RNA sequence: ACAACUUGGUAUUGGUGCUCGAUCGUAUUGGGCCUCUAACCUCGGACCGUAUAUCCGGUUCAGGGACAGUGCCUGGUGGGUA
RNA sequence: UAUAACCAUCCUAAGGUAGCGAAAUUCCUUGUCGGGUAAGUUCCGACCUGCACGAAUGGCGUAACGACUUCUCAACUGUCUC
RNA sequence: GUGAGAACCUUGCCCGCCGAAAGACCAAGGGUUCCUGGGCCAGGCCAGUCCGCCCAGGGUGAGUCGGGACCUAAGGCGAGGCCGACAGGCGUAGUCGAUGGACAACGGGUUGAUAUUCCCGUACCCGUGUAUGUGCGUCCAUGAUGGUAGUCAAGCGAUGGGGUGACGCAGGAAGGUAGCCGUACCGGUCAGUGGUAAUACCGGGGUAAGCCUGUAGGGAGUCAGAUAGGUAAAUCCGUCUGGCAUAUAUCCUGAGAGGUGAUGCAUAGCCGAGUGAGGCGAAUUCGGUGAUCCUAUGCUGCCGAGAAAAGCCUCUAGCGAGGACAUACACGGCCCGUACCCCAAACCAACACAGGUGGUCAGGUAGAGAAUACUAAGGCGUACGAGUGAACUAUGGUUAAGGAACUCGGCAAAAUGCCCCCGUAACUUCGGGAGAAGGGGGACCCACAUGGCGUGUAAGCCUUUACGGCCCAAGCGUGAGUGGGUGGCACAAACCAGUGAGAAGCGACUGUUUACUAAAAACACAGGUCCGUGCGAAGUCGCAAGACGAUGUAUACGGACUGACGCCUGCCCG
RNA sequence: GCGCGGGUAAGACCGCGUGGAGGCCCGAACCCACUUAGGUUGAAGACUGAGGGGAUGAGCUGUGGGUAGGGGUGAAAGGCCA
């Protein structure tokens, strides 16, 4: 659900917050947790790999299974949806016949006490794995596979989902997300249905403090940017930086794909913006 | 109302940004530790 | 001028097939395209060195593949740097 | 009596739509008109003659807020005649 | 008083100051500044008998306090290895790294310097030896079996598995305790004044850890079978079938109360005895107020969603014939830190400096207060002095009538300022604007009034009777209202303690910036649009591996311009 | 949010008791440096006396660690790097 605030201080008025109601408990299990340290966007040498990414709160981690191979053909009982800010979705915990706990994404409409199949020829139930070769056309999935047993790769987040097109020989129509069409070895494994929670893009902050804690720092902008830092900086009052728009670092805009890649002369077609 | 100066005393951080396993970790360490000893200093380094 | 990017040739570099030419069938040696696997490549799966190893190496399975990358010569953009 | 409030002349790409205007933009300027005290080159509201306003280097408003800048009112006082 | 010298040294008596410190301590910081004894050519902003001057000697006591022998993080090193012309950059296994986790002692006395260290009294935790008592097997053999034979459950038990250990922000209620204020009670005083001789006044009105009991309160489920999931095996942990359960059942925890520790210790005081020591040594009941401390890792709300290892318990794998328990006796318990200085003349600042320095203790009266005023415990009068109505300078205080007429400028000053009552505009994004302006009251005594309220005992009621729930004469504390009277110029009297309104410009607000002339109309800030990114991504640092982006996957990430919200966002592709 | 009395058929809505969300308000320590007078061979190689903003947060501070000069860092002033 989507909650509203009524304005009281100025710096509130506007803001909002999704509406927890599909929690059942805020306590992972103490076996799967795994700890994680504030990192600082930096590396190694030390040098700022990345500007204005920075601060925030402490998270602990929490193992997640994106294999789905080494278990199958053992059903499974679906238990709680837990809160977990590492990811933008929810996540769902689940039971194993043979008495084994597991975690995975939480697919949108599921909801607890249910069943879920994990079997190669298992139904056509939401939540469900089972190869590529076997799923029928024309239905929905997400964590898709890039090739067989390499883990699901794509289509992770919040809303995002996949349409499955025609299929040939050992190769598969996939629509993505963005619009684009890309071709895949049936071999691979993947998931119907879509992550839920798809109320994720109204969220309106309005406080500097709620962007602090999640750890994004201030932008500075190009053109109050003194000429020697900068390719815009410079010039008396202000201007568009007497110069087309660049790179903060001297290469302007335009092509970005490394050509001549493995999957260059492979894959079909590129986006296209706002049709 | 800061009067706060440069020096701030501290054995440890002193004793293990100057100490003699730091320096003699790396060469540059050992050669300035040579050139000092071919000098004659009466402490060899801090 | 340089870095970087980018174009060809050449060595790494293999086999079989369609298609274009300079002493309508007769002679021309280089281009374009499709195939096969053993060179080579994969931060793909599984085992061993291994008691503890997301390092590394080897075997095998699975995919790319004579491309890409990298040596040598060269044409272009190039206040990113001198 | 006041001027263009339509058409055509050159050019190139077209020759300022809404909105506002002696302003943090106005040299000639203390421009002209109404408000303020006896005196107002400051200020407030309008007049378009826009040297050289103008809609993503945004325009016009806007509740609350400002140790931001300018003006007026009552109480005060050694800031003054002293 | 000392000595030749004294306002600056020692003793005694007055006066003032500090007292959220100008006091009592910790860690960091210095090393002999600590005590005793010697002197005063060097130093102390002057003289010095004095010293944080120096001389000579002396002084630092831990099985339990802080660290190491116990464990870990951000990070560093790095056997092999990769990459690199050489030099060199990376990172695995491991070992290093407290500001953390676990871990066993308290009260009093003592010398010129030491005290949870010595002594007195009583405790707790690990190890070895001897003796004794419970007492179980190896060699007999009952048993359970899977029922002739083969294993075995004793006792240890992991480098292995599983539990526990193991974690955010805000908030009140309830029961407690410390501390403080009175009182029963106990000892002492006659303070040269008008009056009180005990009904006055002064002084007391204490005492740890552990060990016993387990109140209030809070939390939790248990047995039979199947099974194969937990890098082997599992009586363990899970999952699936049924039974048992709302019982204050059972267990755990546990404040506070009560007994023990304690015929002990200490103290107000009384005797002699004075650089001071010795001896003796009373009473120790009841109420109010009330915490920043305990129950509490409790309970209730909120999202931005909140360390590891070790230890402890358990499981088998596996070793195994001596081991386990209890009592007594006699023993061992390792290395370093330990004086003095700590809100400063001993640290950081070239000084015996008007600055800074992390943390713990927090009395009384007015007070909402840890502000402000005077004060106890406690410590200070801090290092040039004595006199003298010059102008002038600086900090205060006062001043008739006008009140802003000076000054670019209401700069500085001045003014209001607290508590309780009546009603509060144009506006608006319906929260706000709003303490808007303004008006009235504020002392003491008595009566209402043995009024009311809270607490709470004698006493009463009730019960699963105990450390029990209810009311509560007496006692104690405490405001509110209505009348009458009294004093003065002033009744929030000190201190402390917001000017307000009407416009315009700029910026949406809170925020950050040119240490050391500029705090803004500057910067960012939440909203939007465009561009780019198909995943060892783009973008990076790095000639290379590699690392970030991300232990993420376009309802995301990188770059650019704009800046809440409302009405909108024209023409032109040379 | 909750419970009670109204409104509805249910509401919205109207009052009544609990809750303390507030980058909320007044005000100590701490942190900042706006105005003002002094100092300027100062007590101080950037302070003092009066007034001045936050005080539950983009808060303040201790402890140990990383960032090296054509480079680091920088809510961006040509600041800082003993
Ligand atoms: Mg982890
Ligand atoms: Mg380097
Ligand atoms: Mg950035
Ligand atoms: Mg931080
Ligand atoms: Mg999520
Ligand atoms: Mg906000
Ligand atoms: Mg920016
Ligand atoms: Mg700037
Ligand atoms: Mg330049
Ligand atoms: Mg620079
Ligand atoms: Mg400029
Ligand atoms: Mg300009
Ligand atoms: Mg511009
Ligand atoms: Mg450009
Ligand atoms: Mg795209
Ligand atoms: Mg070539
Ligand atoms: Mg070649
Ligand atoms: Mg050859
Ligand atoms: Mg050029
Ligand atoms: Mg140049
Ligand atoms: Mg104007
Ligand atoms: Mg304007
Ligand atoms: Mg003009
Ligand atoms: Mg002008
Ligand atoms: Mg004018
Ligand atoms: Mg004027
Ligand atoms: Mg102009
Ligand atoms: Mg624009
Ligand atoms: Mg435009
Ligand atoms: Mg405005
Ligand atoms: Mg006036
Ligand atoms: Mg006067
Ligand atoms: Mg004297
Ligand atoms: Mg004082
Ligand atoms: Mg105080
Ligand atoms: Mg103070
Ligand atoms: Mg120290
Ligand atoms: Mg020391
Ligand atoms: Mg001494
Ligand atoms: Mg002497
Ligand atoms: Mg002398
Ligand atoms: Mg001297
Ligand atoms: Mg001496
Ligand atoms: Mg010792
Ligand atoms: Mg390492
Ligand atoms: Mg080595
Ligand atoms: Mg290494
Ligand atoms: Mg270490
Ligand atoms: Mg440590
Ligand atoms: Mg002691
Ligand atoms: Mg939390
Ligand atoms: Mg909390
Ligand atoms: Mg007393
Ligand atoms: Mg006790
Ligand atoms: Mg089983
Ligand atoms: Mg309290
Ligand atoms: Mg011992
Ligand atoms: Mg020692
Ligand atoms: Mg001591
Ligand atoms: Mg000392
Ligand atoms: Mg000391
Ligand atoms: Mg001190
Ligand atoms: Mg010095
Ligand atoms: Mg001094
Ligand atoms: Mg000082
Ligand atoms: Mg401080
Ligand atoms: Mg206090
Ligand atoms: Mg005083
Ligand atoms: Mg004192
Ligand atoms: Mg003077
Ligand atoms: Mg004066
Ligand atoms: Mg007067
Ligand atoms: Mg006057
Ligand atoms: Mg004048
Ligand atoms: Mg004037
Ligand atoms: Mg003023
Ligand atoms: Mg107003
Ligand atoms: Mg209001
Ligand atoms: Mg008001
Ligand atoms: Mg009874
Ligand atoms: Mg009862
Ligand atoms: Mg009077
Ligand atoms: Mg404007
Ligand atoms: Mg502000
Ligand atoms: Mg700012
Ligand atoms: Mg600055
Ligand atoms: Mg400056
Ligand atoms: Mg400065
Ligand atoms: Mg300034
Ligand atoms: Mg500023
Ligand atoms: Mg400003
Ligand atoms: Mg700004
Ligand atoms: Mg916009
Ligand atoms: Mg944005
Ligand atoms: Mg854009
Ligand atoms: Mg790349
Ligand atoms: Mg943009
Ligand atoms: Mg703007
Ligand atoms: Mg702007
Ligand atoms: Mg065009
Ligand atoms: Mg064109
Ligand atoms: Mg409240
Ligand atoms: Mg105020
Ligand atoms: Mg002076
Ligand atoms: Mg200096
Ligand atoms: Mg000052
Ligand atoms: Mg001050
Ligand atoms: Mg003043
Ligand atoms: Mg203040
Ligand atoms: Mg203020
Ligand atoms: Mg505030
Ligand atoms: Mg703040
Ligand atoms: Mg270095
Ligand atoms: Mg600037
Ligand atoms: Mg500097």
């Amino acid at each position: 659900g989507i909650r509203k605030y009524k304005p009281t201080t100025p710096g509130r008025r506007g803001a909002s917050v999704s509406d927890f109601a599909e929690i059942t408990r805020s306590t992972p299990e103490k076996s799967l947790v795994r700890p994680l340290h504030g990192k600082g966007g930096r590396n190694a040498h030390g040098r700022i790999t990345t500007r204005h990414k920075g601060g925030g709160h402490k998270r602990a981690y929490r193992v997640i299974d994106f294999r789905r191979h080494d278990k199958d053909g053992v059903n499974a009982k679906v238990a709680h949806i837990e809160y977990d800010p590492n990811r933008t979705a929810n996540i769902a915990l689940l039971h194993y016949l043979d008495g084994e706990k597991r975690y995975i994404i939480a697919p949108q409409g599921l909801k607890q006490g249910d069943v879920i199949e994990s079997g190669a020829n298992a139904d056509i139930k939401p939540g469900n794995n089972l190869p590529l070769r076997n799923i029928p056309a024309g239905t929905v999935i997400h964590a898709v596979e890039l090739r067989p047993g390499g883990g699901a790769k794509l289509a992770r987040s919040a809303g995002v989902s996949i349409q499955l097109l025609g299929k040939e020989g050992t190769y598969a129509a996939l629509r993505m997300p963005s619009g684009e069409i890309r071709r895949v070895d049936v071999r691979c494994r993947a998931t119907v249905g879509e992550v839920g929670n798809a109320e994720q893009s109204n969220i309106n902050w309005g406080k500097a403090g709620r962007m602090r804690w999640k750890g994004k720092r201030p932008t500075v902008r190009g053109v109050v940017m003194n000429p020697v830092d900068h390719p815009h900086g410079g010039g008396e009052g202000k201007t568009s930086g007497g110069r087309h728009p660049v790179s903060p670092w001297g290469k302007p805009e335009g092509r970005t794909r490394k050509p001549n890649k493995p999957s260059d002369k492979l894959i079909v077609r590129r986006r296209r913006t706002g049709k | 109302a800061k009067g706060k100066r440069t020096f701030q005393p501290n054995n440890r951080r002193r004793a293990r940004v100057h100490g003699f396993r730091l320096r003699m970790r790396t060469r540059a360490g050992r050669a300035i530790v040579a050139n000092r000893r071919s000098k004659g200093r009466r402490a060899l380094t801090a």
